[PDB]
RNA sequence: UAGCUAGUAGGUGGGGUAACGGCUCACCUAGGCGACGAUCCCUAGCUGGUCUGAGAGGAUGACCAGCCACACUGGAACUGA
RNA sequence: GUAAAGCGCACGCAGGCGGUUUGUUAAGUCAGAUGUGAAAUCCCCGGGCUCAACCUGGGAACUGCAUCUGAUACUGGCAAGCUUGAGUCUCGUAGAGGGGGGUAGAAUUCCAGGUGUAGCGGUGAAAUGCGUAGAGAUCUGGAGGAAUACCGGUGGCGAAGGCGGCCCCCUGGACGAAGACUGACGCUCAGGUGCGAAAGCGUGGGGAGCAAACAGGAUUAGAUACCCUGGUAGUCCACGCCGUAAACGAUGUCGACUUGGAGGUUGUGCCCUUGAGGCGUGGCUUCCGGAGCUAACGCGUUAAGUCGACCGCCUGGGGAGUAC
RNA sequence: CUUACCACUUUGUGAUUCAUGACUGGGGUGAAGUCGUAACAAGGUAACCGUAGGGGAACCUGCGGUUGGAUCACCUCCUUA
RNA sequence: GGGAGAAGGCACGCUGAUAUGUAGGUGAGGUCCCUCGCGGAUGGAGCUGAAAUCAGUCGAAGAUACCAGCUGGCUGCAACU
């Protein structure tokens, strides 16, 4: 572009936006679950993945993933959520922090323990 | 373009006694006499667009040589404009 | 219209140099002569004359070290509009000082190496390499 | 978001400040500002600095320090340097 | 260029840039100076706390602003020039450049009349149609309206879209050959105003051919289509309106520079012009190809090479050239 | 007490922006739904662009435009030809 | 062109001053010109005289009576007089 032309209407760096709407641009948020859904994934995978719909404190309502191999979660329970885009599930951009609030952790992991929320077994 | 015998008359009257061709006043007088001739042509020939392009070339050109003349001798320019009857 | 004629002067020299011509001719002006004088003194070009002084032309003769162009490449920097100016200490080193910048200072058109010994900044015309 | 503005714009003279000044007035007179983006809306205390980056640049204004602004909300004056 | 990306094309104000010479001023420009750029947080050299973080002394930094002093190479200002740039004059040349009027032939059609008999027309084949009320074919005469064979060619002209009978009238642009004249009047261009293939469009005329829509026939499993028989708007003129395009070279303008070959085409210098021939120079134009460039194809002196100036434009796909 | 300016308050009118609504236009997306192929092979009528017309829909059709189409790709051999 | 008098709101008496009645219109004698008197210049008597601002003042109310449009939103029909 001409230097005179760039004087007249300057370069504008590419328009910025987040891949996590809601939260509040901060790493955690609480919400109460409104519904829990078992749901299927998009096409090369076949599984039955576990999801909750959660109403965040801020009054956005978002669909959040429930990691790990067991969950005790029920509708109308308070859980803490953290960003994370689940590639398979339509519209799921957030995860539940298993060891926080009434989410109650994953019993019996012995390896990736502090993901999820498992106390040291030998303490 | 303007008639050869008329052209001899134009150069004679708006040039000096050296009988210039290129002098700025003389070019403007020649354009003007052609614009006035053509302005009679585009009375009847309303929809002639390709000759109108040549008209806008003469008018634009004169307009440039008038800028030149006013940057040089303002006495000569103020004189020329009224002697050829330009504007209001 | 030929908007910068010193830009043209250098470009004849590059195209000259590329096509293995002995000599390159163009209209002259005092600045062109002064530039050729630095190039001549720094050895990029053998000689020049100014001739047809009723309506000038400058012709200069190129050098080929051994089957390969003496200039590696030459570019204009103080192009119209942009007009880059350098302070005495800023003064740019072209190609680890193996090139030259041709620098219009108030003590004349000169090479950077000598401009630096002089302690005098100015307008940076073109760099050679 | 392309027109905005008549105490606005200029002058004259009176009142007013600690002081210059439509600061305010009453004559006057018609301008001023504006695509070098006025006006209108959205967002924001500002800076030295901090982060980042080879640099240019980009993001930012925790803390330390300087200035501004606020003091339950809107408004006013007093006393006093 | 084809990946997203050049405005459809022009003129042109504000704006950006400005051949060449001298003088001069010294704005930008650079060099020096002084005041300021608060403090620690940065940086280098020190010091202390057992090391470090940390605290800390001195320098440098804070690239800037400011005024005084200087320099004149550059660019700006200003004054006077110069002439290659750009403009201008006479003489000529080529062409479907534009606009307005007239006119001629061939042909499809229609009406009129003569002859003349049973199919004609159509396709892959067919049917609908037209025909025994005399068609088709064929001879004569008239009517009308559009187009304007061959010539026509990679041709030519045009800002682009575009323009082909012939004749006159008005008029634009280019190019040459020599002489002369003005003397930077230049280049580019946001906003802007201007110029349309096409179908569309308003009002008025016109309607011969073609022909969307529409109909009938056929093929098809359908078949709103292909093919066939008809046929309206339209196309054509006059004047006015939104300015769309694969509006192209998918390539923005102007200018400089950089090995050629073979051809078109038009001015033009020299030749017992003596082989549709030889030498010289400009203008446009086209196929080929070298250096170089490009991812590649490919471009290549008419660049997509080497660069200059100014403008447009692009920033993953869909959504969307859509919504508001 | 009094006139002066002045907050709150009031009443009329519009703009903007967020929420929101019977309902409906168009878009996205779904581990072999219905109907027909439209494009890609000159894709079985060359494709595409523009604007009018029509249709269930891909689309067809008139008009003008391009190659971003490409098939034994004609011409003076005539004596071989 | 309109809708539009959209809607909505403020002001309004009397008296004094600016001016013992202003601006404005009227144009006497008076003075001068000349084809020379139903004449022109002419100066400005008396006459008439709008509206404003500024001050004051009275009542519950100053278009005081009479005489002066009820407004706006959605929508059927028919261009309209």
């Amino acid at each position: 572009a001409t230097v005179n032309q760039l004087v007249r209407k300057p370069r504008a760096r590419k328009v910025a936006k987040s891949n996590v709407p809601a939260l509040e641009a901060c790493p955690q948020k609480r919400g109460v679950c409104t519904r829990v859904y078992t749901t299927t994934p998009k096409k090369p995978n076949s599984a039955l993945r576990k999801v909750c719909r959660v109403r965040l404190t801020n009054g956005f309502e978002v669909t959040s993933y429930i990691g790990g191999e067991g969950h005790n979660l029920q509708e109308h329970s308070v859980i803490l959520i953290r960003g994370g885009r689940v590639k398979d599930l339509p519209g799921v951009r957030y995860h539940t922090v298993r060891g926080a609030l009434d989410c109650s952790g994953v019993k019996d992991r012995k390896q990736a323990r502090s993901k999820y929320g498992v106390k040291r077994p030998k303490a | 373009s303007l008639s050869t015998e008329a052209t001899a008359k134009i150069v004679s009257e708006f040039g000096r006694d050296a009988n210039d061709t290129g002098s700025t006043e003389v070019q403007v007088a020649l354009l003007t006499a052609q614009i006035n001739h053509l302005q009679g042509h585009f009375a009847e020939h309303k929809k002639d667009h390709h000759s109108r392009r040549g008209l806008l070339r003469m008018v634009s050109q004169r307009r440039k040589l008038l800028d030149y003349l006013k940057r040089k001798d303002v006495a000569r320019y103020t004189r020329l404009i009224e002697r050829l009857g330009l504007r209001r | 219209s030929m908007q910068d004629p010193i830009a043209d002067m250098l470009t004849r020299i590059r195209n000259g140099q590329a096509a293995n011509k002995a000599a390159v001719t163009m209209p002259s002006s005092k600045l062109k002569v002064a530039i050729a004088n630095v190039l001549k003194e720094e050895g990029f070009i053998e000689d020049f004359k100014v001739e047809g002084d009723t309506k000038p032309e400058l012709e200069l003769t190129l050098k080929y070290f051994q089957g390969k162009a003496v200039v590696e490449s030459i570019q204009r920097v103080s192009r119209p509009g942009l007009r880059i100016y350098k302070r005495k200490d800023e003064l740019p080193k072209v190609m680890a000082g193996l090139g030259i910048a041709v620098v219009s200072t108030s003590k004349g058109v000169m090479t950077d190496r000598a401009a630096r010994q002089a302690g005098l900044g100015g307008e940076i015309i073109c760099y050679v390499a």
